[PDB]
């Protein structure tokens, strides 16, 4: 059916060693939130996968031999496997998709506060120039405007 | 990069190696290897080559399960990779030795052009080592159905854990995205089942 | 992938968007009635043990009416309109709970807020189970005092219009 | 699961060719009624409009075969559509109430603003379509809606 | 039709032939004969009758296979099909022919000792003929000897449901084309079969 | 008790007893039985044992099918349970006897003995097609998943009569339900046509 997990830990953060050469981030319960009802953010999987991984290994006994048995019964309500499907059908058409790498958000200059993940995508090889999707980088911009705003008049 | 005055565009980008104990991850190495990694143990190495090894027409998968040598997560990896195949009719062109617990795989890619055995095999190939799989191919994106490559067989064998990943990282990704389409397109070959 | 059936109109009296449970639906009790406010959020959220069960007893019902039955029961029926029904995932949430020893639900029994004056009610959320028993009310006190702030909630913005 | 597929842009809203409709030329709906297909997973209207929009994307961006495949489509049907609208029209067929068989839908168009409600399906019982007169709680419920978000965009 | 003097209500209807290239189509002609068409070029043709093209319990489905002479479309086509049957057991039910590359599926909807009380819920064509009504939809309901309101007990006076290739031709007199069908039975498929043997 | 002064706390315990009419329901009886029932009628006793019943290494299907007789609501939980089992690879561990129409079905635990083997695979279906109460079963009873064993030698599926056997939990439709979803996931190849 659909996605059920829940993250077990408000917000949300990456250790050291779910990230590339970096430190521990931290992202606050306005935008871990929307990962609770879209159904189309390859971050919010993503973030699933780790944290279901995390709770496995703290929780179960780890039998001597490996199994990837809990993973095959975990998966759909950990992601989406028709976003999944949805990059490779762009990958397949020639259009920029989502390979699950790297992400990008942005991050408010005076309150550290960030949105959520959008995935970075890529094209022929390699990832797109800012410049090519600068325009979903200005919509979020004023999406997080916009919700700042709103929590101001409320 | 300042958006609006306000806001700072950063990046992320995610370790996916810590995902080892809980999921298999595959990754690229090159045009001819790509490997699914399993735990911090094991795995599959799946290369495009112009050489056989098998070089008959057994598969003793009845003779596998009966005598239980295999690990079972890479069993359960062979299987998903195979009935994810969307048309696959012609049992000669997958030959198997499963023999003291060891995992040979190979396939025959040689006819080819559409709608063929090569074309599903790689389609399923696309997907199982997504992270670069492309590389191989001789056209990228833009043909689903027709689609070749040059190399003449795919052979899936069982390997170790090594760090053999230098054109993309690993990623669940394939093998989670196969897993629910993992039946879905199959011909029936049986009247009752 | 994402169930469709929407509840039948439960009561001639009680407001057409809301479900009633009658007494043959319950455990010793007798007719109980939800709002629509309450009722509502089972057309738009898949993670309620609640909802997905007001839809098998809604099919149950409408199932028994409808069609003919056959001189032995058949479950062919059902296996076809689960999928409309039930998030599956939500029954496999609970499953995976249970075996790393987290409280959770196995969809007997549920708690929910009653207003005093007005009769106004939540949705109902599953009460908890671990070590073999119920969990205490203090041990989820917390969701219960949530719950209590989201019907505030909402009945202050009701009331601002 | 659920679905994933987002339609091509229109600058904003979604529109149909002549050659998609039964004689009807062309239809153009808003922004704001299209965007609803991307929330909800019960309009049947919606789940055309991802097949029809796969299917041009699939045919415009794709190199033909050399015969015809039904890969492509099987591979992308759960992205494309919520398969379980299938099966409720199919259980609301067998219990003998009114159902959606998808060839015909409903909407309304305000008069002065040319803006449109998200089409709704025409229902069928006895092999034909109900009447005005049957379904007209849906005419008069998507008329509210519609009266709600004029409302709204005057506030706003 | 101006609701409240505001609103009119107008109407759409889609023309879901231009899915042609992409998905398969299936309509009714009239009660006996369903097609399923693909591309602009050949298709499926249902029909329920009382006679049959088939007359042995042979089916030889794996050498079709190894051939590989069948259009691919085609057979993909007949596999959702078989597999939709819920609770398949009666294997002499189905037999075929797929000599030359032809597909020729005959399904026999005969039930034995029919008086002997309703013994009408468990046989093959309660069935074959769910499925069958899945597949065309959009009609089939006209050829059941009651179109709604049983499930379970679904009969028809035909004794055969034969489905053979057939070569492009517009043949929706009774409904519209639609893709429906075939795609709600892509997610029903395999879910309910029973197990023949210990290992799948 | 009363939350911010204005709302009691009430419960309700759900009737899925009359739920029957359309879908299997399953409950625990006590730690070596559990059961399935179908409507008001028949139903499956699951039953944890030291004894075999069964003392041959057959399971004639094909001829079950042949000649119907079973009843085809209890087959199609047989089949559901069965195919819903990880990784099931043992063939010889499962015996059977349709003989007649009636449903007896036997699984050999002690087969296989520690972690990720094929009692366990039987018992992770198990616990779940019981789940309503299913803890009760096992040596442990959580904190593992491919390690959960019993130290009982059988596990024996056989069709009964409808009696009220619902002692040590409640009767819910979930088990059922939730194994619908997850029924070929986990099998193996063994015929390249497949
Ligand atoms: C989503 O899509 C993106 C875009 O395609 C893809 O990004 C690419 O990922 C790959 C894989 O990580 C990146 O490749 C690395 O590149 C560095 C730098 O390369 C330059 O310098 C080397 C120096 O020798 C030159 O040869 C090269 O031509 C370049 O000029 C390499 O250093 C990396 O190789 C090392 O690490 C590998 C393991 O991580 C080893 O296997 C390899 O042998 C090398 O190891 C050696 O150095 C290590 C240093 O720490 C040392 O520890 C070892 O012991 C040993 O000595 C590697 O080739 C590539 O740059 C990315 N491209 C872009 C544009 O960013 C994503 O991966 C893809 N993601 C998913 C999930 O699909
Ligand atoms: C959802 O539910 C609705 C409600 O029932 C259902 O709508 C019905 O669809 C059918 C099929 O499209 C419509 O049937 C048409 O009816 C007209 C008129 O019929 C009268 O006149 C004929 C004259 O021969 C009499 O026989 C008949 O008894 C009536 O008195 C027919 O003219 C239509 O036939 C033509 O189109 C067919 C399909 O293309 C052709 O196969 C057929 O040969 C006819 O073609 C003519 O035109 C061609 C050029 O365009 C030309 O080349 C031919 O030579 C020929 O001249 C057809 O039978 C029915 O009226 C609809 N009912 C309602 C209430 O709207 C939907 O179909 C259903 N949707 C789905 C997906 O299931
Ligand atoms: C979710 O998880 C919870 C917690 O794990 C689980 O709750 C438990 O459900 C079971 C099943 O209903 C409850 O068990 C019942 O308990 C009563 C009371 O037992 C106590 O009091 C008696 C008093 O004499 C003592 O003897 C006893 O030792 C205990 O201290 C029992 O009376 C129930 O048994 C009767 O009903 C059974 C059928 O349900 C009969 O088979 C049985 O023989 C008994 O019948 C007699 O009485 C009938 C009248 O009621 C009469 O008609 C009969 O003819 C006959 O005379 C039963 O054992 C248990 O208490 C619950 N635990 C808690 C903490 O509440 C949920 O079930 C679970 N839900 C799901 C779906 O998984
Ligand atoms: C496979 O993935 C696992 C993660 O799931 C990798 O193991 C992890 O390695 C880190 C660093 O060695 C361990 O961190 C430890 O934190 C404690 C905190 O007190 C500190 O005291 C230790 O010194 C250390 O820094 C982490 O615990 C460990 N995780 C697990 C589950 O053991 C593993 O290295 C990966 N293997 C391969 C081959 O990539
Ligand atoms: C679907 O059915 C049609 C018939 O209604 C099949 O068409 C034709 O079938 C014959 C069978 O022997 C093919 O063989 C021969 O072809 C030569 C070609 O020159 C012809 O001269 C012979 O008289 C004889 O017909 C014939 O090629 C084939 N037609 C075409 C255009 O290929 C059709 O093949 C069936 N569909 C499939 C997938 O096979
Ligand atoms: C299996 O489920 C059915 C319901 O789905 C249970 O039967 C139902 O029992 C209630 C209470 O006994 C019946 O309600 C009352 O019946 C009398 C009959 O004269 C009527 O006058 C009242 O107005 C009221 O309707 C209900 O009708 C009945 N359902 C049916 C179809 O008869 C059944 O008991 C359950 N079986 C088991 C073993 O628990
Ligand atoms: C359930 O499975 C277990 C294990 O596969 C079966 O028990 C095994 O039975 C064989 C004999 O059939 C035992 O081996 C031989 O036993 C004789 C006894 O006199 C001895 O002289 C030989 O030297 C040899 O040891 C085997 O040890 C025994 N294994 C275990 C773990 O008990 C059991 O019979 C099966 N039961 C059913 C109903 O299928
Ligand atoms: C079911 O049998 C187990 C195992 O007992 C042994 O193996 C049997 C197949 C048979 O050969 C027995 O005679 C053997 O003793 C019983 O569990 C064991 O009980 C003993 C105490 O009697 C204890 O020391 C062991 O550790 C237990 N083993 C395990 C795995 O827990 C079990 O009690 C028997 N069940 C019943 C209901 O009697
Ligand atoms: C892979 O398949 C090709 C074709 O099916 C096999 O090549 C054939 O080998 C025979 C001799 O045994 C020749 O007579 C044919 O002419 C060859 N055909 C082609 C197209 O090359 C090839 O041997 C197979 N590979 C393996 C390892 O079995
Ligand atoms: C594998 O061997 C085949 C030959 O059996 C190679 O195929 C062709 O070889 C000729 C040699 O003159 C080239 O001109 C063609 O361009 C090759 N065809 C293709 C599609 O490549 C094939 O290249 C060899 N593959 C690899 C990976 O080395
Ligand atoms: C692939 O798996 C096989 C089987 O486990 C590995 O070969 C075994 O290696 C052990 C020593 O570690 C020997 O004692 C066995 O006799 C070998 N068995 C067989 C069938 O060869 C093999 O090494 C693995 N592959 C790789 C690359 O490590
Ligand atoms: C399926 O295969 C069987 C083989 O047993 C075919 O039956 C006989 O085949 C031999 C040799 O080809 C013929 O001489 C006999 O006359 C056939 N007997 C009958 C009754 O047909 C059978 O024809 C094949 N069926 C199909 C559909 O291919
Ligand atoms: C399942 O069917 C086979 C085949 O009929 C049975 O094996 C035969 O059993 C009979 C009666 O004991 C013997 O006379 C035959 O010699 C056996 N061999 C065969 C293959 O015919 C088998 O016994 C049946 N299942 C059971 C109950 O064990
Ligand atoms: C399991 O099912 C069988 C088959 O329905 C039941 O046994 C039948 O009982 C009737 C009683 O009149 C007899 O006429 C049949 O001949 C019996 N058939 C068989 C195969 O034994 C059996 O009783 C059921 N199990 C239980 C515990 O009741
Ligand atoms: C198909 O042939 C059989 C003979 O084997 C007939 O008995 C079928 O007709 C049946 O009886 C008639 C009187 C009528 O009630 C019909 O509905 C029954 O199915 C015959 N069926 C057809 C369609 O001709
Ligand atoms: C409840 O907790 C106690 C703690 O000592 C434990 O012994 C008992 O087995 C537990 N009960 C269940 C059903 O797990
Ligand atoms: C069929 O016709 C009857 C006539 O009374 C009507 O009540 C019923 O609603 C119609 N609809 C269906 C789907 O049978």
């Amino acid at each position: 059916g659909t996605f059920t997990w829940t993250l077990s830990d408000g917000g949300y953060c990456l250790t050291r060693w779910m990230l590339i050469e970096a430190e521990l981030k931290c992202f606050g319960n306005t935008a871990v939130a929307k990962c609770n009802e879209k159904h189309d953010e390859e971050f919010c999987d993503m973030l699933r996968l780790f944290d279901f991984n995390k709770q496995a290994i703290q929780r179960l006994k780890a039998p001597a031999q490996m199994s990837i048995q809990l993973i095959n019964k975990a998966v759909n309500a950990l992601i989406n496997d028709q976003l999944i499907m949805k990059n490779h059908l762009r990958d397949i058409m020639c259009i920029p998709y989502c390979n699950y790498s790297k992400y990008w958000y942005l991050n408010h200059t005076t309150t550290g506060r960030t949105s959520l993940p959008k995935c970075w995508l890529v094209s022929n090889g390699s990832y797109l120039n800012e410049t090519h999707f600068s325009d979903d980088i200005e919509q979020q911009a004023d999406n997080m405007i916009t919700e700042m705003l709103q929590k101001e008049y409320m | 990069s300042l958006y609006k005055g306000v806001y700072e565009l950063q990046t992320l980008e995610l370790n996916m190696e810590t995902l080892n104990m809980t999921m298999p991850l595959s990754c690229t190495k090159n045009n001819s290897h790509h490997y699914i990694m399993v735990g911090n143990e094991t795995g599959l190495e799946l290369t495009l080559t112009n050489t056989s090894i098998i070089n008959h027409k057994f598969c003793n998968l009845s003779d596998a399960h009966k005598k239980n040598l295999y690990d079972h997560a890479l069993m359960s990896i062979i299987s998903t990779f195979h009935l994810s195949i969307p048309n696959f009719n012609q049992y000669e062109a997958m030959s198997c030795d499963f023999n003291g617990g060891k995992i040979s795989v190979q396939y025959n890619l040689s006819h080819s052009h559409c709608g063929t055995v090569a074309n599903g095999v790689l389609q399923t190939f696309m997907r199982m080592a997504w992270g670069g799989s492309y590389i191989a191919l001789d056209s990228g994106c833009g043909n689903w159905d027709c689609i070749m490559t040059s190399y003449q067989y795919l052979i899936i064998q069982n390997t170790t854990w090594e760090d053999h990943c230098q054109f993309s990282r690993p990623s669940p990704i394939g093998y989670l995205g196969l897993l629910s389409q993992r039946t879905r397109d199959i011909y029936i070959s049986r009247r009752l089942l």
